[PDB]
């Protein structure tokens, strides 16, 4: 329930993270689901997204940083950031679409500067 | 004789999930170019199987081990196999696997393939060697530990001579979908080749029937019987086994569900829908097609269930008065009213009962109202409720997304009265109509000329936040 | 059948009580009853109150019985106070319904109570 | 349960016969094997024919039985020459469908041939 994501915060420039939006309805029968992010007075854009074959895809500021996954012992997909930017400090939310979509509050992520 | 070998250690397992596997023929006879709905046990689709490794290395250095856990047998097991070197040989069936009651055995001995039912004396773990060297002649020396000792076998069996294991990515797929009914042990299965994998692909399969045993016996739990690569006396550690084991076998437990079968011209079943998956596949099995236009469809009934069952007979004396533990109002339960039998939901009523009447009918079909034995408050009860459930879609080949309307209910009671498919009941699209309510559509203020009409003004259609979205009917 | 009373918890001596005759609907009435027996002996008459007002009470429950009624839900109550074993009974509450001048009144609904230290 | 089988009868010694192994469906196999078993001996191999198209032919059945398949109505057949008494027996098609890596011939079906002059 809730698809809830657990992390997040205030981060150091250069530092990690990891997200652990976690369901409750079985991983595999999502069929496809994403991160997106809300910047501070910038409107929402996505981040990756990963479908049910293993097909995975990013934007352009985000290959080489940090990259998607999921383990299938728990159900959830994880999203790591590594040597993260002033500019990433935005709202991270997961989204997960069955046959209807499922959303989750999301979480802040502040990069001190 | 038996051996022993280390502990199991109970390693935690990955798992995967099987993308539209394990589908048999269900019936025995032709059909062609039909579409059949059956009711039958079946690995539902999208189901998570677990995925055990033949051998483990629980260090990369050449700490490798076997998998071979006893798992348990409700009602059939779909048992697929990804390998290329024999490494599994067969299994053993039975409810305690010892002396006490009859145990099923199937295993190919090196060549050969061997059925038995007998009270074999299983030990904890059987494997099958086949070693080599390269000087002298072993090739393939063998050694064959499953069962101490055999006594009254009934059922016999032997095959012919065949080839070994070898002293490279092709590994072959073996789908078996054993199932026991009726004192029988039907054993569907089926064999293909595939190239360039690592676990088990996303693909369709119809599994043919191999063979009937007439077996008689009461099953509960199996096992499996790998070969073993190397010998215990002198243990290898690395290249000992087949890579590490990465031949691999995949568990799943099958289930009773209704399924819709696409017979082609050809008599092949060529592909599956599961009814009780999607709102989207109670559609199409409703429909009977595989293909659905837009609109609304009325696919089933949605009721609430009584909860616990309450009587009141009390009617403090004379015979034997009896008891009614509690009493519990404004929750939807079957009543038991000094004999009057029913269900719903009973709540206090302002109503003033004469003082020599007992129960009421204000419809002249329905006791609307009670009045309790114990304490004289007057309680009125309500029918349960429950309504159809509407399928809003659009065009199936452009979107798999729909909304459902639960036709001529509120909707603080949808998500825990009916017991398939889950809702979770996100807050945002709950949206509550004149008609019902709707799950999984938003609500936008703008107006449009209504494509699929909902009800009460209301109409819903579809824009690339769910896609899909209700609004109110605007007139032009 | 009627009407219906019943319920009531025990005490201990010195307690205090509110017994209560329950709703059983509007009814025609002129004097509520309340009445107390003890197995080996007689039903006595306790305390009576008229729908003018008068208030008969027994010589032995004078000063420690208080009955009233309440038309909003029209019930009779009487708080039973400075407890002494011998209301160790069970109370009945009879109704008025006129018949042929006068007759059948309710009693037969009834309320055990017990007063002991123990 | 899969094939079925039928044909074959009694004859003289000396003359001729077309043994059938009546094809019940299109099945995968690569060894497609006839077989004989007379009472007080062991059921030995007649003959086996390979998808690829080698022909197996035991010693005793040298130049007087040949293996023949017909893929249009898959059938697979015997022509069976230069009877000998000795070649009374019960023939049997023992099939491959490959099963764990080979297993579960279907020859227990059977079909009698007894060779005599009366
Ligand atoms: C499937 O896997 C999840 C974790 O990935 C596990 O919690 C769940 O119990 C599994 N389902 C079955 C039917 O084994
Ligand atoms: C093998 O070891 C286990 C564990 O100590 C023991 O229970 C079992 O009896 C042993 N088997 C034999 C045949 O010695
Ligand atoms: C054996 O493997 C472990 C990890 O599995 C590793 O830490 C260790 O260094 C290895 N030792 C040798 C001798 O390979
Ligand atoms: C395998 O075991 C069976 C058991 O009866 C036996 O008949 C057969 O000859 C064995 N084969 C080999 C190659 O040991
Ligand atoms: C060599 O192989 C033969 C099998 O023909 C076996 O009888 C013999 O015992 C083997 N000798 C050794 C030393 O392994
Ligand atoms: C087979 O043997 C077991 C014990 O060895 C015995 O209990 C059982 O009755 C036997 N079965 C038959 C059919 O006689
Ligand atoms: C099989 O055995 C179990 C106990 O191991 C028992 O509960 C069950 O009823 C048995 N099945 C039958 C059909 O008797
Ligand atoms: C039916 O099967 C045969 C053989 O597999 C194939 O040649 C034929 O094309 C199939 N029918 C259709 C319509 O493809
Ligand atoms: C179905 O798909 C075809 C092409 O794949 C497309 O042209 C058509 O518009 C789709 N159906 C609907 C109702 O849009
Ligand atoms: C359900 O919705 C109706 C709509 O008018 C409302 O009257 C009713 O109070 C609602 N029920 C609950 C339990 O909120
Ligand atoms: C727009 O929709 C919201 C609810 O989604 C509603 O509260 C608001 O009144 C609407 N605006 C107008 C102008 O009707």
């Amino acid at each position: 329930v809730q698809l809830q994501e657990s992390g997040g915060g205030l981060v150091q420039a250069g530092g990690s993270l990891r997200l652990s939006c976690a369901a409750s309805e079985s991983i595999f029968r999502m069929e496809l689901m994403e991160w997106y992010h809300q910047a501070p007075g910038k409107q929402r854009e996505l981040v990756a997204t990963i479908n049910r074959c293993g097909s995975t895809n990013y934007s352009d500021s985000v290959k080489g940083r940090f990259i998607i996954s999921s383990d299938n012992a728990k159900n959830s997909v994880y999203l790591q950031m590594n040597s993260l930017k002033d500019e990433d400090t935005a709202v991270y939310s997961c989204h997960a679409r069955t046959w209807t979509s499922y959303w989750g509050r999301g979480t802040q992520v502040t990069v001190s500067s | 004789q038996c051996v022993n070998l280390t502990t199991r250690t109970q390693l935690p397992p990955a798992y995967t999930n099987s993308f539209t596997r394990g589908v048999y023929y269900p019936d025995k006879v032709f059909r062609s170019s039909v579409l059949h709905s059956t009711q039958d046990l079946f690995l539902p689709f999208f189901s998570n199987v677990t995925w055990f490794h033949a051998i483990h290395v629980s260090g990369t250095n050449g700490t490798k081990r076997f998998d071979n856990p006893v798992l348990p047998f409700n009602d059939g097991v779909y048992f697929a196999s990804t390998e290329k070197s024999n490494i599994i040989r067969g299994w053993i069936f039975g409810t305690t696997l010892d002396s006490k009651t009859q145990s099923l055995l199937i295993v190919n001995n090196a060549t050969n393939v061997v059925i038995k039912v007998c009270e074999f004396q299983f030990c904890n773990d059987p494997f099958l060697g086949v070693y080599y060297h390269k000087n002298n002649k072993s090739w393939m020396e063998s050694e064959f530990r499953v069962y101490s000792s055999a006594n009254n076998c009934t059922f016999e069996y032997v095959s012919q001579p065949f080839l070994m294991d070898l002293e490279g990515n092709f590994k072959n797929l073996r789908e078996f979908v054993f199932k026991n009914i009726d004192g029988y042990f039907k054993i569907y299965s089926k064999h293909t080749p595939i190239n360039l994998v690592r676990d088990l692909p996303q693909g369709f399969s119809a599994l043919e029937p191999l063979v009937d045993l007439p077996i008689g016996i009461n099953i509960t739990r199996f096992q499996t019987l790998l070969a073993l690569h190397r010998s215990y006396l002198t243990p290898g550690d690395s290249s000992s086994g087949w890579t590490a084991g990465a031949a691999a076998y995949y568990v799943g437990y099958l289930q009773p569900r209704t399924f819709l079968l696409k017979y082609n011209e050809n008599g092949t079943i060529t592909d599956a829908v599961d009814c009780a998956l999607d709102p989207l596949s109670e559609t199409k099995c409703t429909l009977k097609s595989f293909t659905v236009e837009k609109g609304i469809y009325q696919t089933s009934n949605f009721r609430v269930q009584p909860t616990e069952s309450i009587v009141r007979f009390p009617n403090i004396t004379v015979c034997g008065p009896k008891k009614s533990t509690n009493l519990v109002k404004n929750k939807c339960v079957n009543f038991n009213f000094n004999g009057l039998t029913g269900t719903g939901v009973l709540t206090e009523s302002n109503k003033k009962f004469l003082p020599f009447q007992q129960f009421g009918r204000d419809i002249a079909d329905t006791t609307d109202a009670v009045r309790d034995p114990q304490t004289l408050e007057i309680l009125d009860i309500t029918p349960c409720s429950f309504g159809g459930v509407s399928v809003i879609t659009p065009g199936t080949n452009t979107s798999n997304q729909v909304a459902v309307l639960y036709q001529g209910v509120n909707c603080t009671e949808v998500p825990v009265a009916i017991h398939t498919w889950r809702v979770y009941s996100t807050g945002s699209n709950v949206f509550q109509t004149r008609a019902g309510c709707l799950i999984g559509a938003e609500h936008v203020n703008n107006s449009y000329e209504c494509d699929i009409p909902i009800g009460a003004g209301i109409c819903a259609s579809y824009q690339t936040s769910q896609s899909i979205i209700a609004y109110t009917m605007s007139l032009g | 059948v009627q009407l219906q009373e019943s319920g009531g918890g025990l005490v201990q001596p010195g307690g205090s009580l509110r017994l209560s005759c329950v709703a059983s609907g509007s009814v025609t009435f002129n004097s509520m009853g309340w009445y107390r027996q003890a197995p080996g002996k007689q039903r006595e008459l306790v305390a009576q109150i008229t729908a003018g007002g008068d208030t008969h009470y027994a010589d032995s429950v004078k000063g420690r019985f208080t009955i009233s009624e309440h038309r909003g839900k029209n019930a009779v109550y009487l708080e039973m106070h400075s407890l002494k074993p011998e209301d160790t009974a069970v109370y009945y509450c009879h109704l008025q319904v006129p018949f042929l001048g006068g007759g059948y009144d309710y009693w037969g609904q009834g309320t055990q109570v017990t007063v002991s230290s123990g």
